[PDB]
């Protein structure tokens, strides 16, 4: 039996209701009158727990909002009121046979738009003595995810040499973290002089530059 | 033919734990799946066997044992377990091989004030043997004195009522309990499953 | 409380074995059938196998039957699971998945998967393990923001995955922003662990990051000063 998870990705603001789709190969009707189909819901950082089982039954602690609904080869979980702590990507999975599991969906909420706070570190001193030198820009509690960060060195934009990672959303904030984090050696590090990280970003009218001289 | 399942589980009336039912099953075939695919069961173990083998299986003798219990006690159904129902109403041997069967009853063997008609023994003298089925009235000598059959003090009644209204909780809630055993003997075999 | 804590799960080479366990506690292990339910990185979820409350019937995923191979000892409350000849595709964190029936394979009883464990990671490749290095992410002019200011450290080139970073041991928790690790060109990761404090507390409250590489047998704390 194949689950099949149309919305992948569902972005829904605080307080508006929000519904997961699931469709199925076989129908999970069984004679006995049950759907034999599950919802889990795996939160930031942390394994899938239960959230419906037999479409319409809440495990322990579940609060009201979780709702399930569905029969035969299609199903559909519905959210009253989103929460912040309601993000995470919940999972389809049929118990009528062995268990098979949907694609995720990610559940984003849609909050409103909060500028970044830029920083950049210079390397260590330590880390140019083993000859590697690593610059941080740092993008901190920002919506929405889609940021434009690129890298300036004596006015030259730099491309290849940055590798980017970002947080997944928070659970009270709904906001966003991220590290671009530029990798030069020592020698091609002092080459040069000015290291500037331009942000660009909706919340933001212009760019915002943080630069620095080494020394 | 099949197995006459259908008068045990959807019997209308159940016996009390100290004098369960025993009813004896041969010469029949029977599709378990209508049992361990059931919706209504809350408690559903077996041992010995793997219920989705049983359709697979012949058997000397089937042996299913009925009877209501509380909530609390559907647990002590079962091998090496403690307890007033395991010890004084009902016990299964260590080599047992059948199944448990649990569902919860409130909405028929509960009454509004209560349903004292469902009785279990609280006091015996010695624990049982397994598959002992001990319904003496025998008062129950709980001193040095003699009580000669006269209830009294430390001379207790032998049989408990079960206070079942519809307002206690799960726990305390009344439960009809089947006990499936599969007798496989030294002679031919007679209960099967399908082909 | 319901825990089940998983263990095994390491840096094996293609074609090799491991162990897996998992130690379950407050609940009647004897009364549940068990499953193993692995994820790869960034992927979907995977029923690998499960076993029933007595082992009397067992059940396998089609992409690993023949090479793995689930047990369980009821008396140590334990459920266990030998993976053989190992592939990359396993690389894997694998879920110890509490199951409400006695019995794997039947619809009654059915209530869901009660609970899982955090899960235990297992890695399938020839690189070698590699401790990381500790580097400050310093807070000075250059990181600040009004009254907030930004420090961290840099936890670099460490090949197994598995790496913890905690502040002033535990006590210094909002604010805090562990960033995912990203694999670099050398095939080793990388990560950064920034803190948002206030401006004033610099040079009046220590900072110290507790780095944990339990691969490697590294602890590291790690003072960030202000420069
Ligand atoms: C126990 O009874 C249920 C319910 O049976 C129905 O109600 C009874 C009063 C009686 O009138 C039956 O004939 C009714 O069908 C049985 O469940 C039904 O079993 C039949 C048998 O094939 C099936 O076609 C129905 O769909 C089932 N309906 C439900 C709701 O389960 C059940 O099989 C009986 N138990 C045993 C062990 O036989």
């Amino acid at each position: 039996i194949v689950m099949t998870q149309f919305p992948l990705s569902l972005p829904v603001t605080p307080g508006e209701p929000a519904s997961i789709s699931c469709r199925s190969s076989q129908s999970l009707l069984h004679s006995n009158g049950n759907n034999y189909l599950d919802w889990y819901l795996q939160k930031p950082g942390q394994s899938p727990q239960l959230l419906i089982y037999l479409n319409s039954n809440r495990a322990s602690g579940v609060p009201d909002r979780f709702s399930g609904s569905g029969s035969g080869t299609d199903f559909t979980l519905k959210i009253s009121r989103v929460e912040a702590e309601d993000v995470g990507v919940y999972y389809c999975m049929q118990a009528l046979q062995t268990p098979t599991f949907g694609q995720g969906t990610r559940l984003e909420i849609k909050r409103t738009v909060a500028a970044p706070s830029v920083f950049i570190f210079p390397p260590s001193d330590e880390q140019l003595k083993s000859g590697t030198a690593s610059v941080v820009c740092l993008l901190n509690n920002f919506y929405p995810r889609e940021a434009k960060v690129q890298w300036k060195v004596d006015n030259a934009l730099q491309s290849g040499n940055s590798q980017e990672s970002v947080t997944e959303q928070d659970s009270k904030d709904s906001t966003y973290s991220l590290s671009s984090t530029l990798t030069l050696s020592k020698a091609d590090y002092e080459k040069h002089k000015v290291y500037a990280c331009e942000v660009t970003h909706q919340g933001l009218s212009s760019p915002v530059t943080k630069s620095f001289n080494r020394g | 033919n099949l197995c006459p399942f259908g008068e045990v589980f959807n019997a209308t009336r159940f016996a009390s734990v100290y004098a369960w039912n025993r009813k004896r099953i041969s010469n029949c075939v029977a599709d378990y799946s209508v049992l361990y695919n059931s919706a209504s069961f809350s408690t559903f173990k077996c041992y010995g066997v793997s219920p989705t083998k049983l359709n697979d299986l012949c058997f000397t003798n089937v042996y299913a044992d009925s009877f209501v219990i509380r909530g609390d006690e559907v647990r002590q159904i079962a091998p090496g377990q403690t307890g007033k129902i395991a010890d004084y109403n009902y016990k299964l041997p260590d080599d047992f091989t059948g199944c448990v069967i649990a569902w919860n009853s409130n909405n028929l063997d509960s009454k509004v004030g209560g349903n004292y008609n469902y009785l279990y023994r609280l006091f015996r003298k010695s624990n049982l043997k397994p598959f002992e089925r001990d319904i003496s009235t025998e008062i129950y000598q709980a001193g040095s004195t003699p009580c000669n059959g006269v209830e009294g003090f430390n001379c207790y009644f032998p049989l408990q009522s079960y206070g079942f209204q519809p307002t206690n909780g799960v726990g305390y809630q009344p439960y009809r309990v089947v006990v499936l055993s599969f007798e496989l003997l030294h002679a031919p075999a007679t209960v099967c499953g399908p082909d | 409380e319901v825990q089940l804590v998983e263990s095994g799960g390491a840096l094996v080479q293609p074609g090799r074995s491991l162990r897996l366990s998992c130690a379950a506690s407050g609940f009647t292990f004897d009364d549940y059938a068990m499953h193993w339910v692995r994820q790869a990185p960034g992927k979907g979820l995977e029923w690998v196998s499960g076993i029933d409350w007595n082992s009397g019937s067992i059940g396998y995923a089609d992409s690993v039957k023949g090479r793995f191979t689930i047990s369980r000892d009821n008396a140590k409350n334990s459920l266990y699971l030998q993976v053989n000849s190992l592939r990359a595709e396993d690389t894997a964190l694998y879920y110890c998945v509490k199951d409400s029936r006695a019995h794997y394979d039947i619809l009654a009883t059915y209530v869901g998967f009660d609970y899982w464990g955090q899960g235990t990671l297992v890695t399938v490749s020839s690189a070698s393990t590699k401790g990381p290095s500790v580097f400050p992410l310093a807070p000075s002019s250059k990181s600040t923001s009004g009254g907030t200011a930004a420090l961290g450290c840099l936890v670099k080139d460490y090949f197994p995955e598995p790496v913890t970073v905690s502040w002033n041991s535990g006590a210094l928790t909002s604010g805090v922003h562990t960033f995912p690790a990203v694999l670099q060109s050398s095939g080793l990761y990388s990560l950064s662990s920034v803190v948002t404090v206030p401006s004033s507390s610099l040079g009046t409250q220590t900072y110290i990051c507790n780095v944990n590489h339990k691969p490697s047998n590294t602890k590291v704390d790690k003072r960030v000063e202000p420069k």
